[PDB]
RNA sequence: AAGUCUGGGCUAAGUGGUAAAGGAUGUGGCGCCGCGAAGACAGCCAGCUGGUCGAGUGGCGCCGCGCCGAAAAUGAUCGGGGCUUAAGCCCAGCGCCGAAGCUGCGGGUCUGGG
RNA sequence: CGAUGUCGGCUCGUCGCAUCCUGGGGCUGAAGAAGGUCCCAAGGGUUGGGCUGUUCGCCCAUUAAAGCGGCACGCGAGCUG
RNA sequence: CGCUGAAAGCAUCUAAGCGGGAAGCCCGCCCCAAGAUGAGGCCUCCCACGGCAGCCGGUAAGGACCCGGGAAGACCA
């Protein structure tokens, strides 16, 4: 297992082979390793990473003190990687080459509270023949007085995004370690701006 | 009309240890331990060896006569060792070695390698006849098996992957 | 399945 | 003369063993340490009954075919959230449930009977952190 | 395989034999091979 | 709350802890014939007989306890945990527990007799 | 009966399995391919139209298939009417 | 569906034991999750205050309030 943090940065398509192949551009590096946990120390595997430089006069003693047992400048953002141990004090883009297939995990758009329709695409109602105030409405939800109650996760209108996405197995289509910048084939979660994780694929 | 009482004839030299629970055999083609039931009593006289059952009630019949039995391959495997013989009958179809390894061409869009297990050893005399060698007697018969699973006897044609000795019973073509 | 009424369909007070 | 009733005393930190012990047998047995119906001055509404150390809980023993016949089962809530688990595989993954289930079953229900549960502790393996309380050997 | 509730011989070849709790009737003739159910 | 009580037996299905015709080398106990140290059933070598094996074998019926037959709709369960020479079932015992029944003690009221 | 609103549709499911499809099997009067018949299996899937208020049913064009039932003949303090 | 194999000299997938075998089952994938009161773990920061497991009082590391906002959002967060 190997990964990076990073921000996502935008979208275009890039032509390759008489192809035009849209891209999402994610900067990664670079990510010093703040901590190594170990089977010893935390009975797991891992590695803590910093990513991006922060104003000092911002961050509070105890963060203070984490950054300098590893001789790391102050850090915006700390994340782990599970099961991978790099044998430098830091990780880059390079970990990456182009081809291989990635799982990016971000933080979705928030959509707030999102209707019945919006969220789980349902049906709603009928706009005409009669229907009366239930346009954008769920419809039943239940059967009478067997069971006289409602399951447990009846999908139903609720907040909706701004939550934990992982999309799978994306083609790395180019890297530009000059300027700490991925290039991966298709979406992302998340908006432009927003802080994701690039892992090496899951899938065979 | 009795197994476990008939006495096991040992040839020279195998020896044969007991346990509780279980037999370990030694013999001039290798070691083999068999686990026994330790409400059976082995025995080790001269030159043979008796299994001895403790009642007459049904669980300790069954017990005795297997005991005995399971004893008897044992001392048979060391000592002269076992095998199985398949035939392959079609006309695309032959096997071959390659190093300790089994190939057999036998009719599917690719060949099919067969590993042999601890213990086992195979043989290509014929492009049409294969040995199965070893000194357990359950393992060499499920090997065996395992081979002629890959392609078993066609019901219409005599082609496919046969036991030695067992029949060509056929069905018609409309 | 077309079973009869057993209640009229109700009118206003 | 008014029935006597204890003043706290100090409870009795035990140990047992496990090992080949009948999973219901022992846990009746389990369950009267931990309600000291043992003691003589025992007292329905307070607990005073004993700490119960076990050890070798993976090695407990069950007769006729409840190792995969047995059946243990979670309700979630929601639909088709019934998860059924034999005897074998709750051994294999998480051994010490199989006797503290036994004995919470055989436990009061309630606010004490809850108490009383959480004074058994169970290990899978032969060692036990407890040391410090210097547990006292039972053969049961 | 034929699964009954009555499982007989069939022919002199036929064999009841119970593996498992259950009644089998095997024999040579594979049309004659029965399960109890 | 009071027996992990005592003695003999059955059951291996968690039967116990939901059902029928009917089906079965399940298990235990009775009984009945048939074949057989003049060599029987099985295995193997010939043509229901023959040869070496050296013991038993093969069918019928009754009894106990179990097996299948046995599919339904929110989450399962013998009340639960859990129980297998029992914490199941049959027979035989000794002891205990257990109600506002019975006893002991005290009291009330009515009725009857002093 | 000092009220338990009643068919069909829509919406939203969820469960059963006597399984329509997909998966695994045995027998076949199974040559192959394709079927038949029984067994295991409830994970997922199970289309769009014409007619009728219809459920149902027939019909058109497809499909791996166009399954059958329970949930107050599921669901009118959700809609229709 | 087998291997080995008695009871039952044969036979038998089974009575001891061992293989193969489903879109189903457990794990694996994605998400929630220590109110998991059984409240877990690791890194780092503060520290031994003044007055008669309690109390009042000023503090430490830190937090909140207020404010400019926000692909976060009904308010809250
Ligand atoms: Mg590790
Ligand atoms: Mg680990
Ligand atoms: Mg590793
Ligand atoms: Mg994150
Ligand atoms: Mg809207
Ligand atoms: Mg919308
Ligand atoms: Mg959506
Ligand atoms: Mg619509
Ligand atoms: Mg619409
Ligand atoms: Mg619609
Ligand atoms: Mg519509
Ligand atoms: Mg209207
Ligand atoms: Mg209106
Ligand atoms: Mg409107
Ligand atoms: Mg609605
Ligand atoms: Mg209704
Ligand atoms: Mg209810
Ligand atoms: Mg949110
Ligand atoms: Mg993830
Ligand atoms: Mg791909
Ligand atoms: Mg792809
Ligand atoms: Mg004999
Ligand atoms: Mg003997
Ligand atoms: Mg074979
Ligand atoms: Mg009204
Ligand atoms: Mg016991
Ligand atoms: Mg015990
Ligand atoms: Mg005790
Ligand atoms: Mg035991
Ligand atoms: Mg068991
Ligand atoms: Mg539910
Ligand atoms: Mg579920
Ligand atoms: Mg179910
Ligand atoms: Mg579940
Ligand atoms: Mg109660
Ligand atoms: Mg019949
Ligand atoms: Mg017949
Ligand atoms: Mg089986
Ligand atoms: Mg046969
Ligand atoms: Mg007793
Ligand atoms: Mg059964
Ligand atoms: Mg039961
Ligand atoms: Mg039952
Ligand atoms: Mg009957
Ligand atoms: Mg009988
Ligand atoms: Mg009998
Ligand atoms: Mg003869
Ligand atoms: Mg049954
Ligand atoms: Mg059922
Ligand atoms: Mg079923
Ligand atoms: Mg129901
Ligand atoms: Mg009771
Ligand atoms: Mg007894
Ligand atoms: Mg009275
Ligand atoms: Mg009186
Ligand atoms: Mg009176
Ligand atoms: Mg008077
Ligand atoms: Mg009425
Ligand atoms: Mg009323
Ligand atoms: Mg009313
Ligand atoms: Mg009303
Ligand atoms: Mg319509
Ligand atoms: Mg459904
Ligand atoms: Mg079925
Ligand atoms: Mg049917
Ligand atoms: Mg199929
Ligand atoms: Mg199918
Ligand atoms: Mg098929
Ligand atoms: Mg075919
Ligand atoms: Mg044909
Ligand atoms: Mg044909
Ligand atoms: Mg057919
Ligand atoms: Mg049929
Ligand atoms: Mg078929
Ligand atoms: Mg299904
Ligand atoms: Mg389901
Ligand atoms: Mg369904
Ligand atoms: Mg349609
Ligand atoms: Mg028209
Ligand atoms: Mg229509
Ligand atoms: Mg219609
Ligand atoms: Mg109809
Ligand atoms: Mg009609
Ligand atoms: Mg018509
Ligand atoms: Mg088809
Ligand atoms: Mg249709
Ligand atoms: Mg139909
Ligand atoms: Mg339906
Ligand atoms: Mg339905
Ligand atoms: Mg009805
Ligand atoms: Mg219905
Ligand atoms: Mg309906
Ligand atoms: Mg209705
Ligand atoms: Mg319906
Ligand atoms: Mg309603
Ligand atoms: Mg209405
Ligand atoms: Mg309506
Ligand atoms: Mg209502
Ligand atoms: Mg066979
Ligand atoms: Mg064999
Ligand atoms: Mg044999
Ligand atoms: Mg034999
Ligand atoms: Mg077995
Ligand atoms: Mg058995
Ligand atoms: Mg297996
Ligand atoms: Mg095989
Ligand atoms: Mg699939
Ligand atoms: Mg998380
Ligand atoms: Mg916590
Ligand atoms: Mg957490
Ligand atoms: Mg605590
Ligand atoms: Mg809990
Ligand atoms: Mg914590
Ligand atoms: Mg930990
Ligand atoms: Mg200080
Ligand atoms: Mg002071
Ligand atoms: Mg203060
Ligand atoms: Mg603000
Ligand atoms: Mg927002
Ligand atoms: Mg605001
Ligand atoms: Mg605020
Ligand atoms: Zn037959």
């Amino acid at each position: 297992m190997k990964g990076i943090l990073g921000v996502k940065v935008g979208m275009t398509r890039i032509f390759r082979d008489d192809r035009a192949v849209p891209v999402t551009v994610i900067l990664a590096g670079p990510c010093p390793v703040v901590q190594r946990r170990t089977p010893e120390k935390d009975g797991y595997t891992a590695v803590q990473l910093g990513f991006l430089p922060q104003n000092p006069k911002r961050v509070n003693r105890p963060l203070k003190g984490h950054f300098a047992k590893a001789g790391v400048e102050p850090v915006r953002i700390l994340r782990e990687i599970r099961d991978f141990n790099p044998e430098g004090d830091t990780v880059t883009v390079e970990i990456f080459k182009p081809g291989e297939r990635v799982d990016v995990t971000g933080t979705s758009k928030g959509r707030g509270f999102a209707g019945v329709m919006k969220r789980w695409n349902f049906a709603g109602g009928p706009d005409s023949h009669g229907a009366h105030k239930i346009h954008r409405h769920p419809g039943s939800i239940g059967n009478r007085k067997t069971p006289g109650r409602v399951y447990k996760g009846k999908k139903m209108a609720g907040h909706y995004g701004a939550e934990r996405v992982t999309v799978m197995n994306l083609e790395v289509v180019d890297v530009i370690p000059e300027e700490n910048l991925l290039l991966v084939k298709g979406a992302v979660p998340g908006p432009n701006g927003g802080l994701v994780i690039v892992r090496e694929t899951k899938k065979a | 009309s009795r197994i476990g009482r008939l006495p096991i004839p040992v040839p020279k030299g195998v020896s044969v240890e007991v346990a509780p629970g279980r037999v370990k055999v030694k013999g001039p083609k290798g070691e083999l331990e068999v686990p026994v039931s330790p409400e059976m009593r082995v025995v080790v006289e001269e030159g043979v060896v008796r299994v001895e059952r403790p009642s007459d009630e049904r669980r300790h019949k069954s017990l005795h006569g297997l005991t005995r039995t399971l004893i008897a391959n044992a001392v048979k495997g060391v000592s002269e060792g076992y095998s199985k013989e398949l035939l392959i009958k079609g006309i695309g179809y032959r096997a071959r070695l390659v190093g300790r390894a089994l190939e057999l061409t036998v009719g599917f869009s690719h060949p099919v390698v067969v590993e042999p297990p601890e213990g086992i050893t195979f043989e290509v005399p014929e492009p049409t006849r294969v040995r199965v060698s070893g000194i357990d007697k359950q393992k060499v018969g499920q090997v065996a098996a395992n081979i002629r699973a890959i392609r078993k006897p066609s019901a219409y044609h005599e082609k496919g992957i046969y036991y030695a000795g067992e029949p060509v019973r056929l069905k018609p073509g409309k | 399945v077309d079973k009869p009424p057993y209640l009229p369909r109700p009118r206003p007070p | 003369m008014k029935t006597y009733v204890p003043k706290q005393v100090e409870p009795r930190w035990v140990l047992i063993d496990a090992e080949g012990k009948t999973l219901g047998r022992l846990a009746t047995k389990i369950a009267t340490l931990l309600r000291g119906k043992h003691r003589p001055d025992w007292t329905p509404n307070v607990a005073m009954g004993d700490f119960v150390v076990v050890v070798n809980a993976d090695k407990i023993r069950v007769t006729g075919k409840k190792l995969e016949q047995k059946i243990y089962t979670r309700y979630s809530g929601y639909p088709g959230g019934l998860k059924k688990i034999p005897l074998e595989k709750m051994l294999a993954t998480h051994p010490e449930r199989v006797l503290e289930h036994a004995v919470k079953g055989m436990l009061p229900k309630g606010p004490l009977g809850r108490r009383l549960f959480k004074r058994l502790k169970v290990y899978a393996g032969p060692d036990h952190p407890h040391q410090a309380q210097r547990p006292e050997k039972l053969e049961v | 395989m034929k699964v009954r509730a009555s499982v007989k011989r069939i022919c002199d070849k036929c064999k009841v034999i119970r593996r498992h709790g259950r009644v089998y009737v095997i024999c040579e003739n594979p049309k004659h091979k029965q399960r109890q159910g």
